[PDB]
């Protein structure tokens, strides 16, 4: 879909409140980084509600956009419209095994979304557009002034702090 | 051939009014299986349980909901038939006697007697009423002639001219005036006609560049020898 959010429901993130790092699964699609969204904390339906908090994305750091960036196979094209089978479109979560030859062919209709061609973006051999990782995997050099001696250093979210002689 | 719809009569609005069964609804978009949408005319037997599920997709059109109309238990909207299957009465004026009648696409043509008066009448089939009625400029007795049973109003067929006959067997020389009335009789100096033939004939024997049109009325006159 062309109208992709910044992060999708299901992305795993952590928030550091009260010094407790809390790990939670994003419950809704994020459209702007200055908003606040609900996260279900993860290690007859009250237990499902008991572990949601709403947090702002400043506080939250996404580890993974695990899922829910939707890629489907175009099963038909017609005029301005298209039929596309995406993973997870079936409201019947209990139909995870109808991949047999006896799959009621109405189920394949139930599985596919009907959209307009202009609402879709073609996925090329490079995969879906990756959200850039927020972990600086490799060491990055800092611009140390010349002819200076470093007496002490430390770190914080604010950046690097150092005493220079 | 390219035909002007004015001259065409549709016999039966046969087929090609496609009813589809809605197979899936997705917000404002829908998938509908309509008959004859499979470009593979050779898939007429894939109605088995092993029917490749992709074939069902190939068979159904994708549209928006606003482009569709629900078919109710009365079927598709019938185009009204152009053939008046049952007899329809015409609005005949009271106290009139009918001397002759004939037909054409223009409607019904009849000669009506009213006491000592004689009138020529054209009837509209939509309303059933006379579209125009005119008294003859000649004496009514002269039209009634020696034998009123001889009165007639012959036509060549469709799109035809009209030939009246009086009670003497004479062709009555009709013509409209510029007021919509009847001009003085432009006499023909003709003997009586015992019988007259009727029909329309093609003139395709003509060259395509002819000024004479590709149609004509053919009239055969059994003229009496005086």
């Amino acid at each position: 879909l062309r109208n992709n959010p910044l992060y999708h429901a299901g992305a795993v993130a952590f928030s550091i409140s009260a010094g407790i790092p809390k790990v939670g699964v994003l419950m809704e699609s994020v459209w702007n980084m200055n908003d606040s969204c609900r996260f279900q904390l993860r290690s007859p339906k009250e237990e499902e509600k008991v572990n949601e908090e709403q947090w702002s994305l400043r506080e939250v750091v996404f580890v993974e956009d695990v899922k829910n960036v939707p890629v489907g196979k175009v099963l038909k094209v017609d005029g301005a419209y298209v039929a596309v089978k995406f993973p997870g479109t079936s409201s019947n979560t209990n139909c995870q095994n109808s991949s047999g030859p006896d799959a009621d062919p109405s189920s394949l209709l139930q599985d596919c979304r009907l959209l307009r061609i202009d609402e879709l973006q073609v996925v090329k051999t490079g995969g879906t557009p990756k959200v850039p990782d927020c972990f600086q995997r490799t060491p990055k050099k800092l611009c140390i002034p010349e002819k200076t001696e470093i007496l002490a250093v430390n770190v914080d979210s604010k950046g690097v702090h150092a005493v220079l002689k | 051939e390219q035909w002007s719809l004015r001259e065409v009569v549709f016999v039966e609005d046969v087929k090609n009014v496609p009813v589809g069964k809605v197979l899936k609804v997705d917000g404002a978009y829908v998938a509908v299986k309509f008959p004859g949408t499979s470009s593979n005319t050779n898939c007429q037997n894939s109605s088995g349980p092993d029917a490749d599920p992709s074939s069902l997709l190939q068979d159904c059109r994708l549209l928006r909901i606003d482009e569709l109309q629900v078919v109710k238990t009365g079927g598709t909207p019938k185009v009204p038939d152009c053939f008046q299957r049952t007899p329809k009465k015409l609005c005949i004026p009271e106290k009139t006697e009918i001397l002759a009648v004939n037909v054409d696409s223009k409607g019904v043509h009849a000669v009506l007697k009213t006491g000592n008066w004689v009138r020529y009448c054209i009837f509209d089939l939509a309303t059933g009423k006379a579209e125009q009625e005119n008294n003859f400029p000649t004496s009514s007795i002269a039209f009634l002639g020696q034998n009123e049973r001889n009165v007639a109003i012959f036509t060549a067929g469709q799109e035809s001219p009209i030939i009246l006959r009086d009670g003497n067997g004479t062709i009555y020389p009709m013509a409209k005036d510029c007021m919509g009335g009847i001009r003085d009789p432009d006499w023909l100096d003709l003997p009586p006609i015992s019988s007259l033939g009727m029909g329309v004939h093609s003139l395709i024997n003509l060259p395509a560049n002819s000024t004479i049109k590709k149609k004509a009325a053919v009239i055969i006159m059994a003229v009496e020898k005086q």
